[PDB]
């Protein structure tokens, strides 16, 4: 039962935690003279008086009370650490001789791969490549910068490290140091972090979110520093092989420098103006992509908007210090407004950054988050949210309904465009006389052939019910590991005993005794877990009853914004957005002289939830309603919440209780707490407002005679703007593009007043023709990405649970993939990943929290077995070995070679073997351009031979399989943290109240030998059929509520209400993680007839060793050639005519950062061929739509089932609850005949795209032809198993690389398959029985989790 | 020309019926739903009539 | 057929009052009561009544000059201002503008006094 | 022909003073208002049959629509 | 002909006077208009109820 705390800052720095401490600790106001200083000096916390009461402490305050040490705020500090240059010689030597030598091994470790790529692409001491020797002597003396950001973050990481360890194994540990970072004197704890700088006299009070925050921006710039200067080094060597920025160090150290300042100067409302810091860099870009009226506009509105932030944070800062213990720690320079001399400047280094280029300011977009993260206050967000939320709006009922009309003509054209059909009108007689003609002729007009007439005579339609309601509640909803609001009379349980007054601790002591347990849960896993009264249909009953209004348990909570309900109030907010997502959002699919003039409008919509009201969000809100037959399921927050009272229930920011008050309804209004909130959520009903939004654009179109296209991407949408124009004499295509802008604009801006959405001009700005949507730069088609933005938080234990290695590792290698995949870099992303691994690895190993260096033994065990088997120099190539191997078998790459040149691929054994097989060469000295042959090194030789000679011990081989298609078996894999825990979590639900978990649970383990006993007769084993088998059954929600329940930590301990891990769980954990570290000594033990490679296919290898891993005879339907290893690649003209020939089309000798001719190459994945039967599809609900996709899919492939009819009439009648007869009517027919590549679930690719940007397929031509005759004169017109779009992939991906390693992109390259490696794939013939009693008793097991019935009244609509 | 004036009649009626309906709709508002008289400008419904028949046996 | 006429005449008449009549009819959100303790209902009147009542601060608002410009169809400042032909300069951002522009390394910044 | 006219004008009559009566009642006190919220007419039941007629016509395509069973 | 676009009016107008009437007597102020809409409503349902199983 033991603690284990953050290492990387998972939630918010809080304003109020801050305050109360250091008010509790120098006994005055710290932050703010809010009520949170008076009740934590009033009525303290425990963990405040531990804090003070040390003899550090007691020593600091002493000294502070004289006084001859002077308080301040944390970024006082945050700035006074970010300069800190006191090293010593012998500390400059560490460092510098520690980063020296993590960069030789990073680079050494990449040389492996480096050299298998180059083997591979035939492009031709530790280092045997003369690049990365080049490199190395380049990288031999690091800068003075980046070795300062390295000493930083090493010393900050150190104090962390030294804390955790420390409080793992001793609960209650305060770590109080002054000898690593010379100078400071840290007391960090938990709960509190007090830190003394001596020389300066200087003294602050934070928490410990604030030294988390430290932490990462120090681990921030110190990447930054790394990505630039690896870059500028391989730019300085090729200017292909670095990103596509060229950044300068000196200048980015002065940018962190001047942002610290600003942050010192200012106080933490500095932040605001970094918060402006993007205007000014997109301001930049506008002045290369933009003309001169958009551009001048665009930059003097972010001058305003920036200047107006300084004065609202001078004002704010000014006024917040007044009274507080830091009204002396206001510099002279912000009373003067000398301010503007230092803004100045940090904003033309921000230039001096970008250099006038579009890839350095695509790439500055990082500088948001190098500066940490505000101390962000709730009340003040929440009372500056109430200004705007309780105004009341005026509204034109013309404009009223012709919203609605627009609502209600999108709605019938989305019906009409897929259901061939209007919505059945229940008071048809409105449409006067040409609309009755369209009702009856089943038309709608055009969007041009539309009048505001015609809206407001549609916004008198009502409809019938045209949608259905499901009955039973989706448990995968309704269940996640996130907090939930108690209800309102246990409202006050949310802050902590002591600072609420004695009537309300007894009135909760007296309140707890009159609430069922799930109520009292605090967390919604907790709340469904313990609900002993559970129904399967007491969210439908909810709804049609309407339970939800007028109900006094409603309550809103403010935590960090994020709003939160108790219990049932969130689940009816899922439940309706959940139809939107469903039945409405298919209408409305952009949710996700005679001169044309184009303009765009960028606005941002994260104030809708203010601005909208029952009156504008009820009028289409209703319409959804009687299209599902509800009353009030979608309007449900505006009839709700006025009536509810919003409270801020953060820890530390209780509200000002009265003398004898316990209800939260008559608390006296007050910062933190306020109510009759008449507005919107942000969050709730989002879908519905991104609806409205739409339906007004629609309406704006056809009030300003221009056509439109809409794209609202959450919180911020995109409006291009097209019209017809008769040219002015004289006016040129600019002016008239900026008249049009201007004029929509304020058209606009009149309609969204007209709903009460005063439109402000500092969200709103305007473009000719660029888009910026998905927070990505394109220019004239080319994309600039701010992949460094992505990649600055990659530490050692990144992304993990209970620290774990392989996920840590995992979550590395994806994020640092980020620089290959959009910065267009293979090597960068390559170093700098290798870079962090060594560190996780070498260093960073032998410091775990839990199990500090068994991890490390276990490694060092793993090298000196590697070493012993492949005959290596010493430990050192060990570790460069073990580096570059596949987590598959051992556990150091993460990244596959293949991913290098193609994203997806469906057989990660073959990608495995191969990668093996190129980094074993880096050893053996095989050619890697010529065929498999017997040479002196049997290295590669001895690894394969102990790759297929294992002893198998196969266990539930076909459970496995329907959960992992391509799982091994016969214990030859790794084992994942949801295959360990998978049973603790089943003994921990089934002691759960609910019957429903707990009867599911009891049952797990019977159901799971009776799913492996279902299709254990079927010859020709096909694991995808398997999953589709999976999928149809109960069992498949079951296991994934069960998968989601074994991802969080401390599983034991998920009903014992503590935040503490269990012990049982750490040595679980412990154990697990060992198991697979010493995974590659099982695998290659030293004792093992050998392989011989003449005549070797890598592709029949894997299939061998996946059906010898399950001892079954035949396994088909997952095994496909690497397409890496399958095309042997050629650069000079094609004598033979065979292979794929791909060419440039683009002119220039290099092609980064241009777009071509052709069109994009998204991957272009070939769906199956089905003719749906015609029915009424919307008297089927998204599950039963989705369990009849599933059966039609068993039907296609298991047509060739001996007991075909008794086993889909018992699926049938299990699932559906229709016969197999009436439900064929139903199943679409596969025109297709080959379900082995046709067939689709979640287990196969749905995209085959290439390792590159999108943009940059466009510059090649790919051709096909003589390929595909040579095999279609080998195979003649039968499916083989190498996949087409990954060989397209692979040919594009490699051009691009070949660019990059050589710095001339290629003329023209051709594929020449390997014709032994390609093997025919025909459907076999299903030979076997299904056990049908065991079918039957897997269904009723479950039975808890099937999907709804098709009951006799719906098959009857059905038709 | 008569039809024609039934027609412009018609189509003015139509416009009155909509902007009233949209009237009905934003007048229900939550100041109804405290009171528990929405279902009154809004209507018995599928859902409510299918649970009352239901009931009803 | 002179009487049928004028039979239509009539009806229309009274038509174009009431869609006369509707089309200017102000709609109030239902916000909150006097001294917050209450809620109130969505009223709605004439446009001319209903700018009337937001100039007797019968309807709290956080802004008054807006909604009549709104209502009585007018372009108030902020709008005026909000989206002109060009956008003026604060004088914050004006002083901003010089010293960003000329840069010339004389802005006179001294870090260390900070 | 003539009668159906006039029954429209007197219809339309009463819908007219129906809106302003809607429109005065909506104003609010201190304007018009000297009781408490007058009823102008007193006939609530108006709404009653309309919604006993909408739910009838919506029960019974609910009961046709099962009777195919 | 002239009768269909007569009672096309006729059902139109009703219609109109059927929601205005609504509009009218939802705006009643006083709690015993409410109350007496309630009761009502719930009479209403209860024949509604005995309508429905009456056969
Ligand atoms: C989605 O999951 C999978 C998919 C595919 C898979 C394989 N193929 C290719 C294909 O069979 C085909 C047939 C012919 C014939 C008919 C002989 O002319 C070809 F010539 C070529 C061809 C020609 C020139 C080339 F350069 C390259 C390929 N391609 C196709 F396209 F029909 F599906 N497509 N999909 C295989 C999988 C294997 C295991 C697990 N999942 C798989």
């Amino acid at each position: 039962n033991v603690y284990l705390t953050d290492s990387y800052l998972k939630g918010v720095i809080s304003f109020s935690e801050c305050n109360a401490l250091g008010s509790y600790i120098f006994n005055g106001p710290y932050l703010k003279n809010d009520y949170t200083n008076l009740i934590s000096r009033q009525n303290p916390l425990i963990e405040h008086m531990n804090l003070k009461k040390l003899n550090i402490t007691q020593s600091l305050i002493s000294k502070y009370h004289k006084g001859e040490i002077k308080l301040e705020e944390p970024t006082y500090f945050q700035s006074l650490l970010m300069t800190y240059k006191s090293m010593t010689s012998s500390e400059q030597i560490a460092t510098t001789n520690l980063l020296k030598k993590i960069i030789r091994r990073a680079i050494e470790i990449s040389d492996v791969k480096v050299y298998a790529i180059l083997n591979k692409l035939g492009l031709k001491d530790t280092i045997k490549t003369t690049l990365l020797k080049k490199l190395m002597c380049s990288m031999q003396h690091p800068p003075s910068w980046l070795i300062h950001w390295f000493n930083l973050y090493t010393k900050l990481n150190n104090i962390l490290t030294q804390y955790r360890s420390n409080e793992v194994k001793n609960h209650g540990f305060t770590l109080i140091d002054n000898q690593t970072l010379s100078g400071f004197q840290f007391i960090l704890n938990q709960y509190g972090c007090i830190v003394y700088h001596k020389e300066l006299k200087r003294i602050t009070v934070t928490t410990y979110n604030q030294f988390l925050t430290w932490k990462d921006i120090s681990l921030s710039r110190l990447n930054v520093c790394l990505i630039t200067w690896i870059s500028n080094c391989l730019n300085t060597l090729n200017k292909s092989l670095g990103l596509r920025c060229g950044f300068n160090n000196v200048i980015l150290t002065q940018l962190f420098l001047y942002g610290d300042c600003i942050l010192k100067l200012f106080h933490n409302e500095g932040f605001y103006i970094i918060k402006e810091v993007e205007g000014f860099i997109m301001s930049l870009i506008l002045n290369i992509t933009e003309e001169d009226q958009f551009r001048k506009r665009f930059y003097n509105s972010m001058l305003n908007n920036i200047t107006d932030a300084a004065n609202k944070a001078q004002k704010n800062l000014l006024s917040r210090v007044c009274h507080t213990l830091l009204d002396k720690t206001v510099s002279d320079n912000i009373i003067n407004g000398r301010w503007i001399i230092l803004l100045s400047k940090f904003l033309k280094l921000i230039k001096l950054a970008g250099d006038n280029n579009l890839n350095n300011l695509s790439e500055l977009y990082f500088l948001f988050r190098i500066f940490g993260h505000p101390m962000v206050d709730e009340r003040q967000a929440m009372d500056a949210v109430k200004i705007n939320c309780n105004e009341t709006k005026f509204y034109l009922l013309s404009s009223l309904s012709m919203l609605r009309g627009a609502f209600i003509y999108r709605i019938i054209k989305g019906f009409v465009n897929n259901y061939n059909r209007w919505p059945t009108l229940r008071n048809a007689i409105v449409l006067p006389l040409r609309w009755l003609t369209y009702y009856k002729l089943n038309t709608y007009p055009s969007l041009l052939e539309l009048t505001e007439r015609d809206l407001i005579v549609l916004s008198g339609l009502r409809f019938y019910r045209e949608f259905r309601l499901p009955k039973k509640v989706d448990l995968e909803m309704i269940i996640n590991d996130k907090a939930i609001s108690p209800p309102k009379n246990l409202i006050w349980t949310s802050f902590p005993r002591n600072y609420m007054p004695s009537h309300i601790q007894n009135y909760i002591e007296h309140e707890k005794l009159k609430f069922s347990e799930s109520d009292k849960s605090r967390r919604v896993l907790e709340y469904y877990l313990r609900d002993n009264k559970f129904n399967e249909c007491d969210l439908y009953n909810c709804v049609v009853n309407q339970s939800y209004l007028n109900n006094p348990n409603h309550v809103v909570s403010l935590t960090g914004m994020f709003a939160m309900q108790p219990g049932m109030f969130r689940q009816v907010q899922i439940l309706a957005e959940k139809m939107i997502a469903e039945n409405i959002l298919q209408f409305f699919p952009e949710s996700l002289n005679n001169y044309i003039s184009k303009c765009s409008i960028i606005t941002d919509l994260s104030k809708f939830n203010q601005a909208f009201r029952y009156e504008t969000s009820c009028i289409c809100s209703d319409v959804l309603d009687e299209l599902h037959g509800v009353q009030s399921l979608f309007s449900w927050l505006h009839l709700t919440i006025p009536h509810v009272t919003i409270i801020c229930t953060y820890r530390h920011a209780p509200p000002y209780i009265g003398d004898h008050i316990v209800d939260l309804n008559n608390v006296d209004e007050q910062s933190g707490l306020y109510r009759y909130h008449m507005g919107g959520i942000e969050g709730w009903c989002q879908k519905l407002w991104t609806i409205e939004a739409i339906s007004l654009l629609d309406l704006i179109s056809l009030k300003g005679k221009f056509s439109i296209t809409a794209l609202i991407n959450g919180d911020n949408q995109s409006i291009d703007i097209s019209k017809p124009i008769r040219l002015m004499e004289g006016q040129t295509h600019a002016q008239a593009d900026y008249l049009l802008a201007l004029n929509s604009l304020k058209l606009l801006y009149k309609e969204y007043a007209g709903i009460g959405h005063k439109l402000k001009g500092t969200e709103t700005y305007i473009s000719r023709d660029m888009q910026f949507m998905s927070k990505t730069i394109q220019h004239n088609g080319v994309y600039y990405p701010a992949s460094i933005k992505k990649v600055l938080r990659v530490g050692p234990w990144i992304n993990t649970i209970l620290d774990d290695f392989k996920v840590s590792l995992e979550s590395i290698g994806s994020l640092t993939q980020e620089l290959e995949y959009r910065g267009e870099s293979l090597l960068c992303s390559l170093i700098f990943r290798n870079v962090w691994l060594y560190n996780q690895i070498a260093l960073q190993l032998k410091n775990h929290a839990l199990c500090n260096n068994k991890l490390y033994l276990d490694i060092l065990k793993v090298l000196k077995h590697l070493k012993t088997f492949f005959n290596l120099d010493n430990i050192d190539t060990a570790l460069t070995l073990y580096m570059n191997l596949p987590m598959l078998f051992g556990g150091g790459d993460p990244n596959l070679l293949y991913r290098s040149f193609y994203r997806r691929t469906p057989d990660f054994l073959t990608e495995a073997i191969v990668h093996s097989v190129f980094i074993l060469s880096y050893y053996t000295n095989h050619d890697l351009k010529d065929k498999l042959q017997d040479l002196s090194d049997d290295r590669l030789n001895k690894f394969l031979t102990c790759i297929i000679t294992f002893d198998k011990n196969p266990n539930a081989e076909f459970v496995t399989l329907m959960r992992d298609p391509q799982a091994l078996g016969s214990e030859r894999q790794a084992k994942i943290t949801s295959e360990i825990n998978r049973l603790a979590v089943t003994e921990v639900l089934s002691t759960a109240p609910n019957k429903i978990f707990s009867k599911s649970a009891q049952h797990y383990t019977t159901t799971e030998i009776d799913l492996n006993d279902i299709m254990q007769n079927i010859e020709p084993t096909y694991p995808h059929g398997l999953r589709v088998v999976y999928e149809s059954l109960p069992f498949y929600k079951a296991e994934k509520i069960v998968n989601l329940i074994s991802g969080t930590k401390s599983i034991t301990n998920i009903l014992e209400k503590t935040s503490a891990i269990d012990l049982t769980d750490i040595d679980r954990a412990t154990e697990m993680m060992r198991k697979n570290i010493t995974l590659l000594i099982r695998i290659l033990p030293l004792d093992c007839e050998i392989l011989s490679m003449e005549n070797l296919s890598i592709t029949e290898l894997s299939k061998y060793v996946r059906e010898r891993s399950w001892s079954l005879s035949n396994i088909v339907g997952v095994t496909s050639p690497s397409i890496m290893y399958t095309m042997d690649i050629k650069y000079t003209t094609s004598t033979i005519s065979s292979g794929i020939i791909i060419e440039k089309y683009n002119v220039n000798s290099l092609t980064r950062g241009e777009r071509g001719p052709t069109k994009p190459w998204v991957g272009s994945s070939t769906q199956e061929k089905k003719t749906m039967p015609v029915y009424n599809r919307q008297v089927l609900t998204k599950k039963q739509r989705d369990q009849i996709d599933l059966l039609a899919k068993l039907d296609w492939v298991y047509a060739s089932i001996d007991n075909k009819d008794e086993f889909m009439e018992e699926l049938s009648i299990g699932t559906l609850g229709l016969t197999y007869e009436k439900a064929k009517k139903l199943f679409p027919q596969y025109l297709s005949v080959n379900y082995l590549h046709r067939l689709t679930v979640s287990s196969r690719p749905c995209e085959f795209p290439a390792s590159i940007p999108a943009y940059r397929t466009t510059n090649y031509h790919f051709d096909t032809s003589p390929i595909n005759r040579i095999l279609t004169e080998k195979y003649g017109d039968e499916d083989i198993d190498i996949v087409f779009q990954n060989c397209i992939s692979f040919g594009l991906s490699l051009m691009s690389v070949v660019e990059q390693f050589t710095n001339v992109c290629p003329n023209r390259i051709i594929l020449i398959p390997k014709l032994n490696e390609i093997h025919l794939m025909k459907p076999p013939i299903f030979t076997g029985d299904v056990d049908i009693h065991k079918l039957k008793q897997v269904i009723q097991k479950q039975h808890m989790f099937l999907p709804d019935k098709i009951s006799l009244t719906q098959y009857v609509e059905l038709f | 020309n008569i039809t024609a004036r039934l027609d412009r009649i018609d189509e003015k009626l139509s416009e009155i019926l909509g902007m009233l309906h949209t009237l009905v709709v934003a007048s229900a508002g939550p100041t109804s739903a405290r009171d528990g008289i929405r279902d009154a400008m809004i209507g018995l419904r599928e859902e409510m009539i299918e649970k009352i028949r239901t009931e009803a046996l």
